[PDB]
């Protein structure tokens, strides 16, 4: 009924990550478990499997060698570990659990899956700008403002505006990466009645630096 | 012929 | 590996029609053909286990048949929430494969882009850099075309575009256009134009502003 | 001695449908009457040819005895379920054996009459047909209901009278099927493994009943080695086989024996390629 | 759902193997739990059609069994097979049929 997997990782090239997967919600030796990588364009490829059973393990040969997967029972948490990392492993792991008592293979139940970034670049809080209008050009009943996040690594960053108060209108453009650090930026629109009469304030949120950053516009 | 349960369950 | 094609890669209906995609494998996997669904964020979820089976809580709408080495995965009059990702996955023998996956769009009506820019805040020119920003709101289709002018003229170096994902309610796009520039290069400028090229108009939204 | 044994399965699939149940009748290793929920429709059917001679009546009944059990059994599913705090999503299986060995006289040598949930031990009748032993908590529950009931005397009466009476029967009708005596056909292959060694393989095909010796006696006797031994499979014909393997050099083949030890042969065989 | 025994295969014939002679093939399958259970009887990889099975029945430990059985006519060139799957093994186990052993 529940998986749950660790947190988003980043490591340097050539080095080694563990990544866990906590079952609940059913007798964990009962059932495999999977993992399963997403890529950003060519996406899901099957890793391999354990029987937390009898640590019986199945290995996809393009990963062979690669992903080491192991189950402890005790706790009922399986653990996947990749070793001497590229740039080409960066992506989302799923661990997926088979479906059980039948002589089948497919996988029933994913877990949230996990982010790993491998790249040498280190930690960097990100740059908050405001973008408010043109000073002049106003006219419509509404208005839209701006939260630009410039200059961060890894990702993802969280925007909100006014404290998730105002999710009406507001859009969450994609990161891209720049000179080797993430930019991304948010819109909002609101009518011309509240701002600038009301403040507006977008707020940045960036865990892996442990920043957060109020800005309000104008 | 065989066993019958008997209606007598677990 | 037995490999595993997915046909077609995105497709476009609107709410309430067939959705028909065809899956073919390489060799012969029987009836061992699983259908997932993935909406944005979250992690796939099965629909159609092995054999045709529909998996339990599943709307009787999906459906699967074929057998051996073609397989079709159909959903009839589909609705809104249906719209998301879909991957096959043969379970005969290891590897396991998948698809390349069908990115299922809702097909609305034609919706003209909401166009707004932006000038470089005061602490980003302190800082050293200067961005220009667009912003184009709630649109369809996803086709559309930016075009930069620095003084009249055409900027075509150092634009960044970066679309959303189809709405879960409006069914719209939207797009950010990022202009990147240096203090000094941005201040010997002060006419700044932003414009948009889109199906729902056949003149172009000009969007400008002066430094001063 | 002979015996009248009758194996039950009950599995469940949730989501599905109801529970797939079946029963198997065997009269020593051999089948002959099989029930099956997953048919055109469920009834008792013949496995073997002398027991078609029953008439219909019989098979009326053994179907209604048949179906009450699979009442019985989705019952008892369902409470096991509630007994062990588990979820209904999750397929489990209930396996139930009972039957009657009973001596060349026809006294009864033993009776059987014991449950299994999950493929574990849950409650088992024991020897004196009167008392019962129970796993866990769950079947010390089963136990004491079923010690209140009194259901022992009513399993020992089914397992000291009908049981035998109907191995009588069964015997004394399918005599020329049951009580015959196939004598194993034997032979040693040879075969180079990629070293100096050879494996030497002994066969017995075509015997009945199951009940076989297959040993290798050296240049005296004594095993002395991992000797390689399937277990006695059917051939799906009535009759059944086995082999025995071992590894020997070169040249010592004229100094190795196999013996076949079965009951119907007058002398033991004695072999070697 | 419980327990996991890992099936044991055995892939023969009735009459020794004779060329051109009609025959039958046997998978045997033992000491396996759940009984769930999927078995494939395969002639040079190929999935042979009319495949017979025995009635389900488990043995004094509870452990389930089963016979597969087809016809086959065995030649010097044919290969003959059995494919399982179960729920206690991470991929479909394979035995091929040897005509010594």
């Amino acid at each position: 009924v529940q998986l749950q997997q660790s947190g988003p990782v980043l490591v340097k090239p050539g080095a080694s990550v563990k990544m866990s997967c906590k079952a609940s919600g059913y007798t964990f030796t009962d059932h495999y478990m999977n993992w399963v990588k997403q890529s950003p364009g060519k996406s899901l490829e099957w890793i391999g499997g354990i029987n937390p059973y009898n640590g019986g393990i199945s290995y996809n040969q393009k990963f062979k060698g690669m992903a080491t997967l192991t189950a402890d029972k005790s706790s009922s948490t399986a653990y996947m570990e990749l070793n001497s990392l590229t740039s080409e492993d960066s992506a989302v792991y799923y661990c997926v659990r088979r479906i059980g008592y039948y002589p089948s293979y497919f996988f029933d139940y994913w877990g949230q899956g996990t982010t790993l970034t491998v790249s040498s670049a280190k930690t960097t809080p990100p740059s908050v700008y405001p973008l408010a209008p043109v000073c002049g050009d106003t006219t419509g009943s509404s208005v839209t403002l701006g939260c630009l996040v410039k200059g961060y690594f890894p990702e993802p960053v969280t925007l909100t505006w006014n404290s998730g108060s105002l999710s009406s209108g507001v859009h969450t453009f994609p990161a891209v990466l720049q000179s080797d650090l993430y930019t991304l930026s948010s819109s909002v629109t609101v009518t011309s009645s509240t701002w600038p009469s009301q403040s507006i304030t977008c707020n940045v949120a960036h865990p892996a630096s442990s920043t957060k950053v109020d800005k309000k516009i104008e | 012929r065989g066993p019958g349960r008997a209606f007598v369950t677990i | 590996s037995t490999t595993v094609t997915q046909s077609p890669a995105s497709l476009s209906v609107a709410t309430g029609e067939k959705v028909t995609i065809r899956c073919i494998t390489s060799t012969d996997i029987d009836d061992n053909m699983n259908w997932y669904q993935q909406k944005p964020g979250e992690p796939p979820k099965l629909l159609i286990s092995e054999g045709n089976t529909l998996r339990p809580g599943v709307p009787s709408r999906f459906s699967s048949s074929g057998f051996g080495t073609d397989f079709v995965f159909t959903i009839e009059n589909t609705l809104s929430e249906d719209f998301a990702d879909y991957y096959c996955l043969q379970s005969d023998d290891m590897p396991l494969t998948f698809g390349a996956g069908t990115k299922l769009e809702l097909k609305r009506a034609d919706a003209a882009p909401t166009v707004s820019i932006f000038p470089p805040s005061s602490e980003q020119l302190t800082s050293g850099g200067a961005s220009v920003v667009c912003f184009l709101n709630n649109f369809y289709p996803k086709d559309i075309n930016v075009k930069w002018k620095i003084d009249g003229s055409e900027r075509q170096n150092g634009v960044l575009n970066s679309w959303t994902d189809q709405d879960s309610k409006d069914s719209t796009y939207s797009m950010s256009s990022t202009l990147t520039l240096t203090k000094d290069e941005y201040e010997r400028h002060n006419s700044y134009t932003c414009e948009a090229t889109h199906k729902t108009s056949t003149s172009p939204i000009v969007k400008s502003f002066n430094r001063n | 001695s002979h015996s009248l044994r009758y194996f039950v399965t009950a599995v469940s699939r949730p989501g599905f449908g109801e529970p797939r149940y079946m029963e198997v009748g065997y009269v020593d290793n051999t089948e002959f009457v099989r029930f099956d929920s997953d048919a055109e429709n469920p009834r008792y059917e013949p496995r073997a040819r002398w027991i078609e001679q029953e008439g219909p009546e019989y098979w009326e009944r053994e179907t209604r005895r048949a179906k009450g059990n699979e009442q019985s059994f989705r019952v008892d599913l369902r409470t096991a379920l509630r007994y062990y705090n588990q979820s209904a999503g999750g397929s489990h299986t209930l396996q139930w054996m009972a039957g009657c060995d009973v001596e060349s006289d026809g006294r009864l040598l033993r009776g059987y009459w014991q449950f299994a949930y999950d493929g574990c031990d849950y409650i088992a009748l024991n020897e004196d047909l009167k008392t019962w032993t129970a796993a866990d908590m769950a079947a010390q529950i089963t136990r004491r209901k079923w010690e209140q009931a009194g259901a022992a005397e009513r399993d020992r009466a089914y397992l000291e009278g009908e049981c035998v009476e109907w191995l009588r029967r069964y015997l004394k009708n399918g005599n020329a099927t049951l009580l015959r005596t196939d004598p194993p056909k034997a032979h040693v292959t040879h075969h180079r493994r990629p070293e100096g060694d050879v494996t030497l393989r002994c066969w017995a095909l075509g015997f009945y009943p199951a009940d076989i010796t297959l040993t290798w006696q050296l240049n005296g006797e004594e095993l002395t080695q991992e000797m390689e031994l399937v277990e006695t499979r059917p051939a799906g014909d009535g009759t059944f086989q086995k082999w025995a393997s071992v590894v020997v050099p070169l040249g010592k083949e004229q100094k190795y024996t196999c013996h076949v030890e079965h009951e119907g042969l007058p002398e033991p065989l004695t072999l070697r390629w | 759902y419980a327990i996991q025994k890992t099936p044991q295969i055995q892939v023969y014939s009735r009459h020794p193997p004779e060329n051109g002679k009609p025959n039958i093939l046997n998978c045997y399958v033992t000491q396996f739990h759940p009984p769930h259970i999927e078995i494939q009887m395969l002639k040079n990889g190929k999935k042979i059609p009319k495949v017979e099975m025995s009635d389900m029945s488990f043995s004094k430990d509870w452990s389930f069994y089963i016979l597969a059985h087809t016809e086959f006519t065995p030649t010097e060139t044919d290969t003959y097979a059995c494919r399982v799957k179960h729920a206690s093994m991470a991929e479909p186990k394979t035995v091929y049929w040897d005509r010594d052993m």
